[PDB]
Parts: C-alpha cells; sequence; structure tokens
C-alpha cells in the first residue's frame, strides 16, 4: 500500500527509446545513501507533472550571465600547520589538557576536531514555505547559521547567511507585504557540490566566475527590483580569491566602516551593499575553515590568530547590526585547550614576555572568554602589562604599532568579561582603567578626531587608541565608531556602578578618577554626597565641579570648603625614596576644559613626567593651570612652569 | 518491439493524482532533443494492478531531480551513476539551448 | 598562477668550479605567517625521476651531497654548486607551492 | 598583621613513617602556602608552592593538602635528609611571614 | 638548586651593606625578588619583595627605611642594601625569587646559599 | 624507504578515458597527500592534480581543469587518476609523488617510477 513495500521491484531503470543500451539504478543505493523522508520530499518538490509554460516562465525569470570566466586560480595560501617537528596531539576522547605544554601555543591539535567544533548544528534549508523552494532543492545543512534580520515594518529583508565547509549560501528574502519574494541568492565553493537546481536552471548558464576550485553563482531574478544587478562579478571574484587573507581581512574592515559612513550599517536603501558584505563575510569564514581542513594538524597559535581576526570582524558587523546572529558554531576542543594553556601562565610571565607572545596569549584568552570566564590571574596580567608599557611609554609619550594591537586585544577580552570575585582584581582592573584614561591625552584625541574621519583608507586592527578605553567621556562623511567602541567596556566595566551611594545621571560628567579608597568625579554638574570644590576662575561659559565620594559610601573627614586658587610654588622636583606615589595629577584650561590625566606608580614615572617630550609644559597658551591630588580627598592647586 | 508505444506526447493540465511518487515508477523513458521538437517527455511507466499508466509528463523538472539525487548521494557514488549525470546534465544543456516559448507546448502532439 | 623564467636554460663550467642556477617566480612565494620561502630544487638527469634537493629555498634536503646549498629569498633563487662534478650532470627544476604547483623551464649542465 | 602557627612543636619520628605538620593561619590565605625544609645553617629547600603543587626536584614523598585557614604537610616516607626545621610560609597578603618552626629530629 | 651571592662579612655597626644575589639561569625580570633573613637559631622573617617588572618593591613594617632591595638594568643581579647596620642584625640573609601575582607569590621558589653577615668587635 | 609504482599505462585513442592508479607503500599513506606530475619528452616536468591527506579539497591545473578526476581512498593503499575527452598533446610520462605533509600540494620528496600514456592513431 504506502512506500514501506510500494518497492517490489529489483531497481529502476532509465531508458533513451533512441539509443539500444540501458541505464540502472539499484533502488536500495537511494534509499540507505539518502534519507527515505528526503527521497520523497525531493520527488514532491520537483513539481513533476508540472506545465511546460510554467517551467519556461521559470526560466524567463532568472537572469544570465555571459560566460564561466575561467581564472588560473587556486587563490592564495589560507592554511598554517605544524614546523615539520614532533608537537602534534591526537585527542582521542578526553586526553587530559593537563599534559599539553609550553604557554604560548606553539604545539599543534586536530583539524577534523576543531572542523567539527566550528560545524556542529545541523540545519534543514530550503523548506517549504521560503522561496529557496522553487530555486532550490531541500537539502540538510551542517553549518553556521548568520542573520541580519533588518526590519519588520513591511521593509527587513532577511539576509538569513549560510558557511558550510563545502558552500556558502546567502539571501535576500523581500518579506514587503506580500507572499511574492525577491529571493536574490548567492552561492560560492566547490561547483562539484552545491545545491541542486530545479527544472528551470543549471550552473553551467548560472556560474558567473570559475576558479581551478572556487566558483560564484549568483541565482537572483531578473524581474524582481535589483540595481545590484548592474556589478562586475568578475571583479568581485579577483578581489575575493587573489589577495593575501590579510589583504581580505582589511578590505572588509575598510567596507564596513564605508558603510558606518553613511547611515547604511542602520538603514534599508542600501540592503544590496549591506547583503555582498555580508557574502564577502561569509567566504572569508569559508575560506578559513577550507585552509583549516586542507591539512590534518593544525597550529593553536595561528588558529586562535585566524579566530581572533574573524572574532573582530563578527564584532565590528554586529557594531552596525544589534541584530546580527550567528549560531550553530561550538568552539569547545578549542576552548578547553586554550583555558589549561593560559592558566599555566603566571601574571609576571605576561608582563615579561616581549609583545609577539603577549599577543598569542591574549588571543587563546580571547578564544576561551567568549563566555566572559576570563582568569583572574590573566586579568593581573593584563594589569602589569598594562603597567610595563605604561613605563615604556612615559618615557617618549608616543605610541607604536604593536603596543596599539596588544590593546585592542585586550580591549576585546575585557570586553566580553563578566565581573570577578576577588575584589582586590576588581580594584587592580579599575587602576589600569585610571592608567588608560591617563594614556588618552590630549594629542591622541586629536589623533582619534582627525583619524577617524576619513574611513577610506582607516584600519581599524591599528588605529587603536587608549581612549577606546580609558574613563574619559568627552568622545566628542564620518564614522562613528567612537562612542560604539566605548560602549564595549562602558556598560561592562565589571562592576559597572564604580560610584555607588550619589546616583548622579551620566550626561555631563567628563571624567571618573578612581584612586584607591577615594573616587573623584569631575563634572560640569555637581552631585549631592558631600562639598565639591569650584574653580574661581570661571571668567569664560564654562563649569568645571569636582567632588571625592569615598567607595565605603561615606560623606568627606572635613568639612572645609577651598572657594580660591591656592598659588605656591612648592614640591618641585622631588627627591629620592617615594615622596608621590598612587597619586594622580589633572590638567585643565580654561578653553578646552579637561587636556590630560596622569598617574604614577613607580618612580620612574614622576622622573619622567618633567621631560621636553613630554605631552605637558607647552606654550599653547600664557595661562596653563595645573592640579595637584593625592588619595584622601584634598585638592591643592599647583602654579608654575618649571 | 516494445520499446515506448510514442516519444512524442501531450500534457494535459488533470495529471494531479495521476504521478505515483518517486517509488512507483518501473521506468523514466526521455527524448533525444529535436527528436519531437523542442518538447520535453518523461513518458513515465507506473504500474496500477497490472495495468501500465504511461504518463506524458514535464522533462525539465524530472531531469533536474535525477540531477539532485546523484549529486546528494554524489559522497557516496558510482562510475555507471557518474556518466548517468553526464548524460543528463549534457541532455539538459542540449535542451536549454534550444529551448524556446514555440517549443513549450507540447499538447500539439496529442493524439486526433 | 606563478612562473619561474629559470635562466640560463644551458650552462658549462669546469670541473670543481662554482656554478650557479638561479629561478625567478613571478610572484612571492614568501608566506607573511611562518615567514618562510616556499620553494623546492629538483635534480633530474635523464633515466630516472628527479629528486629533491631543497625544502624551504634555504633548508637542504635528506640525503643530498653537501656541495649544493640553497640562497635567495621572495622572487630570486639560487642553487650554487659549491664543486661540480662529473656525477653531477643532470637538469634542474624550482617549484613552488604558495599557490598551485608550477614548475619552471630547464637548465642542464655541461663540461667543457 | 597576618599570623600563623604549626602543630605539633616536636616530633620523634623515626624513619618510613608519616608525620603531619598543621600549619593554622588567623584569616584567610586562599591555597598559597610554601612548606620549606631548612637545616641548621644552610639555606631552606622551599618543598610545595600552592600548599599542594610539588615543587621541580622534590620526591613524591611529601604531600601537602588545605586551604582557607588549614594546611597540612603530611610527608608518606621519611629520610634522614628530610630530617629538618620545617616553615610554612603564607604567600597571599603582605607582611609575609613563616611558621614558629616544627622541630623535627630523631626519636 | 641554590643561587649564587656575595660573601660572608663582618662589619662595624652603624655601617650599611651590599648583599647582592646573583642570577643563576634565565634573566630576572621574569620573576621577583624577595629578601629573607635568619638570625642564628632562630626562624625566618620576611623583609622586603620587588617586583621587577615594573621596579615596584614593598617591605614589612620592621625594616621600613632600612632595607632597601634595588634591580640591575640587565635584570641579573638583586642589590639588597640595609642601612645603619644596628647591634642585633646578624643573619644568614637570603635571596628567593618568585614568579607570580601582584601582591601574592604563587609558581616559584628557589634560594640562594646566603651571605653570613655578623657583628664582631 | 618508499617506493612510488604505477600502472595501468598504455596506448589510448583520441578523446577517451584511461586509469592511472599508483599504489603507495612502505608509510602511512593517510598522514601524506599525492600528486601526478606528467613528463612529456620534448619538456620535463609539469604538475597535473591534487588530493588530501583526507580527500576533501582536491587541486587541479588550469588548461585541464574540469577533464580529471583525481580519487584517493585512504584505506586502502592507492591513487587513481581519471582523464575525459583527452586531447592529442596529452602525452607524457605520468608520475606520482610522496606530497610532504597533508595539504593538496608542497614540496615532493619521493617521486614513483613511472608509466607513460601517449594518444596516437
Amino acid at each position: 500500500s504506502a512506500t514501506q513495500l510500494i518497492n517490489g521491484r529489483t531497481n529502476l531503470s532509465i531508458e533513451l527509446e533512441f539509443n539500444g543500451t540501458s541505464f540502472f539504478l539499484n533502488w536500495q543505493n537511494l534509499l540507505n545513501v539518502i534519507t527515505e523522508p528526503a527521497l520523497t520530499e525531493l520527488w514532491t518538490s520537483a513539481e513533476v507533472a508540472e506545465d511546460l509554460r510554467v517551467t519556461l516562465k521559470k526560466r524567463q525569470s532568472l537572469f544570465f550571465p555571459n560566460k564561466t570566466v575561467v581564472i588560473s586560480g587556486d587563490g592564495h595560501r589560507y592554511t598554517c600547520e605544524v614546523p615539520t617537528s614532533s608537537q602534534t596531539y591526537n585527542i582521542t576522547k578526553g586526553f587530559n589538557y593537563s599534559a599539553l605544554p609550553g604557554h604560548l601555543g606553539g604545539f599543534g591539535i586536530n583539524a577534523r576536531l576543531v572542523l567539527g567544533d566550528i560545524f556542529a548544528s545541523k540545519w534543514s534549508l530550503f523548506a517549504r514555505d521560503t522561496p529557496e523552494y522553487r530555486v532550490f532543492y531541500p537539502m540538510n545543512v551542517m553549518a553556521v547559521k548568520f542573520s541580519i534580520s533588518i526590519g519588520n515594518n513591511e521593509s527587513g529583508v532577511a539576509l538569513y547567511g549560510v558557511v558550510s565547509e563545502d558552500f556558502v549560501v546567502v539571501t535576500l528574502h523581500n518579506r514587503s507585504k506580500e507572499a511574492n519574494e525577491t529571493a536574490s541568492h548567492l552561492l560560492f565553493g566547490l561547483p562539484d557540490s552545491l545545491p541542486s537546481l530545479k527544472g528551470h536552471a543549471t550552473y553551467d548558464e548560472l556560474t558567473f566566475a570559475r576558479n581551478a576550485k572556487y566558483a560564484l553563482v549568483a541565482i537572483l531574478p531578473k524581474d524582481s527590483y535589483q540595481t545590484l544587478l548592474t556589478e562586475n562579478y568578475t571583479r568581485i571574484f579577483l578581489n575575493m580569491t587573489e589577495s593575501t587573507p590579510l589583504e581580505f581581512t582589511r578590505t572588509i574592515q575598510t567596507r564596513i566602516v564605508s558603510i558606518e559612513a553613511r547611515r547604511a550599517c542602520a538603514a534599508q536603501e542600501a540592503a544590496p551593499d549591506i547583503f555582498l558584505v555580508l557574502f564577502q563575510m561569509l567566504v572569508a569564514h569559508f575560506l578559513v575553515a577550507r585552509g583549516i581542513a586542507e591539512h590534518r594538524f593544525v597550529e593553536v597559535d595561528c588558529v586562535c590568530r585566524q579566530y581572533a581576526e574573524l572574532y573582530f570582524l563578527r564584532r565590528i558587523s554586529r557594531l552596525c547590526m544589534p541584530t546580527f546572529t550567528t549560531v550553530g558554531y561550538n568552539h569547545t576542543t578549542l576552548g578547553a585547550v586554550a583555558a589549561t594553556q593560559i592558566a599555566r601562565v603566571s601574571a609576571t610571565k605576561l608582563a615579561s614576555l616581549p609583545r609577539s607572545s603577549q599577543e598569542t596569549v591574549l588571543a587563546m584568552v580571547q578564544l576561551g572568554a567568549r563566555d566572559g570566564a576570563v582568569p583572574s590571574s590573566i586579568l593581573e596580567g593584563i594589569a602589569m602589562v598594562v603597567e610595563h608599557m605604561y613605563t615604556a611609554y612615559t618615557y617618549v609619550y608616543t605610541l607604536g604599532d604593536t603596543e596599539r594591537k596588544l590593546m585592542l586585544d585586550i580591549h576585546t577580552v575585557l570586553t566580553d568579561s563578566c565581573p570577578p570575585k576577588d575584589s582586590g582584581v576588581s580594584e587592580k582592573l579599575l587602576r589600569t582603567y585610571l592608567m588608560f584614561t591617563s594614556m588618552c591625552t590630549n594629542i591622541e584625541l586629536g589623533e582619534m578626531i582627525a583619524r577617524f574621519s576619513k574611513p577610506d583608507s582607516l584600519n581599524i586592527y591599528r588605529a587603536f587608541s587608549p581612549c577606546f578605553l580609558g574613563l574619559r567621556y568627552d568622545l566628542h562623511g564620518t564614522s562613528g565608531f567612537a562612542e560604539l567602541l566605548h560602549a564595549l567596556h562602558l556598560d561592562s566595566l565589571n562592576l559597572i556602578p564604580a560610584i555607588n551611594c550619589s546616583k548622579i545621571t551620566a550626561d555631563k560628567i567628563i571624567a571618573t578618577v578612581p584612586l584607591p579608597h577615594v573616587t573623584y568625579i569631575i563634572s560640569s554638574e555637581a552631585l549631592s554626597n558631600a562639598v565639591v570644590y569650584e574653580v574661581s576662575e570661571i571668567f569664560l561659559k564654562s563649569a568645571m565641579f569636582i567632588s571625592a565620594i569615598k567607595p565605603d559610601c561615606s560623606g568627606f573627614n572635613f568639612s572645609q570648603i577651598d572657594r580660591h586658587i591656592p598659588i605656591v610654588y612648592n614640591i618641585s622636583t622631588p627627591r629620592r625614596g617615594c615622596p608621590l606615589c598612587d597619586s594622580v595629577i589633572m590638567s585643565y584650561d580654561e578653553s578646552d576644559g579637561l587636556q590630560s590625566l596622569m598617574y604614577v606608580t613607580n618612580e620612574r614615572v614622576q622622573t619622567n613626567l618633567f621631560l621636553d617630550k613630554s605631552p605637558f609644559f607647552d606654550n599653547n597658551n600664557l595661562h596653563i593651570h595645573y592640579l595637584w591630588l593625592r588619595d584622601n580627598g584634598t585638592v591643592v592647586e599647583i602654579r608654575g612652569m618649571y | 518491439i516494445q520499446y515506448v508505444a510514442l516519444p512524442c506526447c501531450a500534457i494535459q493540465a488533470s495529471a494531479a493524482s495521476t504521478l505515483p511518487l518517486f517509488f512507483a515508477v518501473h521506468s523514466i523513458h526521455f527524448a533525444d532533443p529535436n527528436h519531437c521538437n523542442g518538447v520535453c517527455i518523461a513518458k513515465l511507466r507506473s504500474k496500477t494492478g497490472d495495468i501500465t499508466v504511461e504518463t506524458c509528463v514535464n522533462g525539465f523538472n524530472l531531469r533536474s531531480f535525477l540531477v539532485a539525487v546523484v549529486r546528494r548521494l554524489g559522497s557516496w557514488a558510482s562510475q555507471e551513476n557518474l556518466r548517468l549525470l553526464w548524460y543528463l546534465q549534457r541532455s539538459l544543456t542540449a535542451y536549454t539551448v534550444g529551448f524556446n516559448a514555440t517549443t513549450a507546448d507540447s499538447s500539439i502532439h496529442n493524439v486526433n | 598562477d606563478i612562473v619561474m623564467t629559470q635562466s640560463p636554460d644551458s650552462l658549462s663550467v669546469s670541473l670543481g668550479e662554482r656554478a650557479t642556477i638561479n629561478c625567478k617566480s613571478s610572484q612571492s612565494v614568501l608566506y607573511s605567517s611562518n615567514n618562510k620561502n616556499y620553494l623546492a630544487w629538483y635534480q633530474q638527469k635523464p633515466g630516472q625521476p628527479p629528486k629533491l634537493l631543497i625544502y624551504w629555498a634555504s633548508t637542504r634536503g635528506s640525503g643530498v651531497p653537501d656541495r649544493f646549498s640553497g640562497s635567495g629569498s621572495g622572487t630570486d633563487f639560487t642553487l650554487t654548486i659549491s664543486s661540480l662534478q662529473a656525477e653531477d650532470v643532470a637538469v634542474y627544476y624550482c617549484q613552488q607551492y604558495y599557490n598551485s604547483p608550477r614548475f619552471g623551464g630547464w637548465t642542464k649542465v655541461e663540461i667543457k | 598583621d597576618i599570623q600563623l602557627t604549626q602543630s605539633p612543636s616536636s616530633v620523634s619520628a623515626s624513619v618510613g613513617d608519616r608525620v603531619t605538620i598543621s600549619c593554622r593561619a588567623s584569616q584567610g590565605i586562599s591555597s598559597w602556602l610554601v612548606w620549606y625544609q631548612q637545616k641548621p645553617g644552610k639555606a631552606p629547600k622551599p618543598l610545595i608552592y600552592a600548599a599542594s603543587s610539588l615543587q621541580n626536584g622534590v620526591p613524591a614523598r611529601f604531600s601537602g593538602s588545605g586551604s582557607g585557614t588549614d594546611f597540612t604537610l603530611t610527608i608518606n616516607s621519611l629520610q634522614p635528609e628530610d630530617f629538618a626545621t620545617y616553615y610554612c610560609q603564607q604567600a597571599n597578603s603582605f607582611p609575609y611571614t613563616f611558621g614558629q618552626g616544627t622541630k623535627l629530629e630523631i626519636k | 638548586v641554590q643561587l649564587v651571592q656575595s660573601g660572608p662579612e663582618v662589619k662595624k655597626p652603624g655601617s650599611s651593606v651590599k648583599v647582592s644575589c646573583k642570577a643563576s639561569g634565565d634573566s630576572f625580570s621574569s620573576n621577583t625578588i624577595s629578601w629573607v633573613r635568619q638570625a642564628p637559631g632562630q626562624g625566618l622573617e620576611w623583609m622586603g619583595r620587588l617586583i621587577t617588572i615594573l621596579g615596584t618593591a614593598n617591605y614589612a613594617q620592621k625594616f621600613q627605611g632600612r632595607v632597601t632591595i634595588t634591580a640591575d638594568e640587565t635584570a641579573t643581579t638583586a642589590y639588597m642594601e640595609l642601612s645603619s647596620l644596628r647591634s642585633e642584625d646578624t643573619a644568614i640573609y637570603y635571596c628567593a625569587i618568585s614568579e607570580g601575582g601582584y601582591t601574592y607569590d604563587s609558581g616559584s621558589y628557589i634560594w640562594g646559599q646566603g651571605t653570613l653577615v655578623t657583628v664582631s668587635s | 624507504e618508499v617506493q612510488l609504482l604505477e600502472s595501468g599505462g598504455g596506448v589510448v585513442r583520441p578523446g577517451g578515458s584511461l586509469r592511472l592508479s599508483c599504489a603507495a607503500s612502505g608509510f602511512t599513506f593517510d598522514d601524506y597527500g599525492m600528486s601526478w606530475v606528467r613528463q612529456s619528452p620534448g619538456k620535463g616536468l609539469e604538475w597535473v592534480s591534487g588530493i588530501n591527506w583526507n580527500g576533501g579539497s582536491l587541486s587541479y591545473a588550469d588548461s585541464i581543469q574540469g577533464r580529471f578526476t583525481i580519487s584517493r581512498d585512504n584505506a586502502e593503499n592507492s591513487l587513481y587518476l581519471q582523464m575525459h575527452s583527452l586531447r592529442a598533446e596529452d602525452t607524457a610520462l605520468y608520475y606520482c609523488a610522496r606530497v610532504q605533509g597533508s595539504g593538496s600540494y608542497n614540496n615532493f620528496d619521493y617521486w614513483g617510477q613511472g608509466t607513460l600514456v601517449t594518444v596516437s592513431s
């Protein structure tokens, strides 16, 4: 009756009447290799007895290219393997991760294990509802599903992308307000394995570009409103297959910040460029996955570096798209490897290493802390790494090119970090935030305000600054990524309310100076917890109020108000021992507000502020006024350009 | 002396329930291009009881379904399956480069 | 995609005299990740298949006599024979593995 | 500030036996405690760090345990080289401190 | 095992000493230096520690203003300087390396042979 | 060491098919991939196709892209190459290599004895 025994035949035979040869197809082969419900679904989806005129119309609706342009191909090398030595390890079932030597990840792991780690969730694409029905046959794809679902107000193209080890699919569902759809599909991958088309289309006609390995397919109907059809797919394939991995990531990054340049990282009328950018992202992920898949033993260091690059790409893309979603990826074995590798780095060892082995460990931390589980030992390591690079920086007060990348890595490590348990670790992190806000000077702020105004040649991976980790709040065509990167720590600064009792609105707060057992709030407005200090020199239109609240939620120990500027020449270039330490120094001007802040931790610092190459002691104006602060809630003004 | 009765057929817009599902088809009979004047035929031979109901049916979709199944099983494939796929692809390409609106009406071969 | 313009294609030097063989790839075979030179040198004298001589344009292959020594970096390479022997006579090739493999031309040593 | 004590102050363990030295603190020091073994005059030879992880070269005959405020050095087997005046040093706070020294000798 | 330090000294009370500790193996910038003194017949007493990556040092309360631990530029020698050596200060001074956190030394600990500083008149 | 021996050589008709079957031995087949390199008598050498350790990622030449299918099974020690609709100038001495590493292509460390095919009439 039903399907269970309808196949009493031994096999199915395909026959050609004009040729005296018989073709065969053993029935059990289809039943085992592909599932029975998939087989019946495939037969039903074919529309076997559909009228020829309907298939003709479906043929005319599509748009076809000129020819399958073939190029020398094979691209570049995205692959990295072990450097011809014995550091390779085969994780059998649960091989103990404490047996992995070293603290730099120079060893190698199984490539197939990490492959299954990236692709671990099955999917059933080309469902009965989606317009993938008419184009593609239904298929089961285990992949990392993306999503850029952008709206629902009769706008909102659903760009549900897919990244598999063999192919990349991306779609441009125009849900609109009716049943009809404009399903602009883009495919990229091995031409041999691809989602089979219906009877009204073929790859031999639709393959826009070809390589020795990779083919790009553009299955997009013509009658629909697609201005995107006026572009050279050959140029896209050249830009996507011939550049080095670093150049490809750079081009994706610059395209994304260009989308930021206009309102396209939030709007709808620029849907096709977002669609193409998402496609480029998916094929970059596919290229990385294929490069890892090519070998069988892969180096953890290079893998983690590539993962950090892809992570940063996903972060910036989510920074445009709040709705950006990425599901189905489970970096479990790599996470355990990184955890047990970085559980053997003491806080001193991390600071002692050179700035080429401080990036690898922190990339492992990034990989292992997607959930906010960074160990406190690594938090102290970050603390004294920032201390070391601060002491290096305090000599000439210029910033290089390895330290900014390292600082970006620690920024994204701390951003996706949950609050720790020990209060001392939180205090140390708060100290390092103070060190970063002392790092962000007027010149550095000028570099950022002038630098991000030109996204055409911008590259975030090198355009970083300590202001993207500092406690300064005065962030005030052009890219709007300043606050977009500031919020990644501002909303997740361990215990976000550094202020505890006098809860005041954070609208006109310029600075927070969190010294040990005292907190300073610099704002043009004022709090109501205790007395404040106000500058008498207010002849211009500005307000500068500073309050000193205790972390123990208590008022001032002394009620004396200044309301004046004490002028004295005291405390010149200090003596030996430790006269000034664990303190901060302000710098403000009557024409710009707050200029800079400085934190001192060791003798080298206060010996080093008084250099001619320091940002301070410059002749911009006749009148600059410094401030003296220490960790007991008193303000004494310093006058004198010595 | 049996082969197929008429390689040229005509489709009628009433063969919905007459589709016997993929598992009742004893054979599928194609046609070479320009042998039925650009008309795609499938002539499935599905036995019901003892009567083999021969059915005129669209060819593009059946060929593409065959391509789909062979490609999906291509992980575990066979050489005869490989040249079957080669036949299917070459015949489909020959048909689509020979496909036009004037040949898109199979009803002109209905037996009078 | 990347080819080798191997010159000179025919050189002759006396016994024991330093021999210089060049190889020029179109674009760089230097991999910026490993900071390595992906290129190899092979010796074929007619009769039996070639033999490896250089691993990464610097590293010396296993079982090779010590006279040969790789050099160069990027788009310039050189297989310098410290001393040339009677049994040394052969032809040489250079290949890459950055992109798809693409062997070079030919260069046969000769004895005056 | 931080203060520790050791008990017992004297052990007449002969050889090849089990000896326990308790090191009781007065606050919480997590598990950062270092056991030493200093013969007279010579430098101390630290044995266990993190109160449970053996130092390099140190024989497995030493095994420590405990955390928070109670720690312990259960030496499984005894050799005359082991015989010395031990010290448990907290490695958790400032003004670090040692124990008064378990005076362990032969019976 | 063990490090290298200066020799034994006997010195007039009221003077200063410069007992030094040698790096036995890798460089000293990786670890932190703790100086521990032990009077004869007594238990050891922690004096001070120094995180040499920053150069910051912190010592106990009794030895405030007397013991000053500093690191050489090359990060291979530790210079402990004890000012105004006053009467009872005889001790077999020891230097201990320790690689660890910001305020707690967890990882490593190895000790030098220790110089025998004596007061004799 | 490792010796690679090919089989199936002979003379073929223009526009045909043929099986090239290299039979590797003496080493773990799975870890290292293999490749094909033809030796036209006038020229000296040219690479053809390549398969990785498992057989998923396949690399192919340019002028012959599409006509060739390389298939290598990890379990049974064998590497096979099929050519379809080969032209007249595809006559050479075909060689199977022992590509170092796990990628589809790399420096080749042992080369086979070799068998030659020809397209004649």
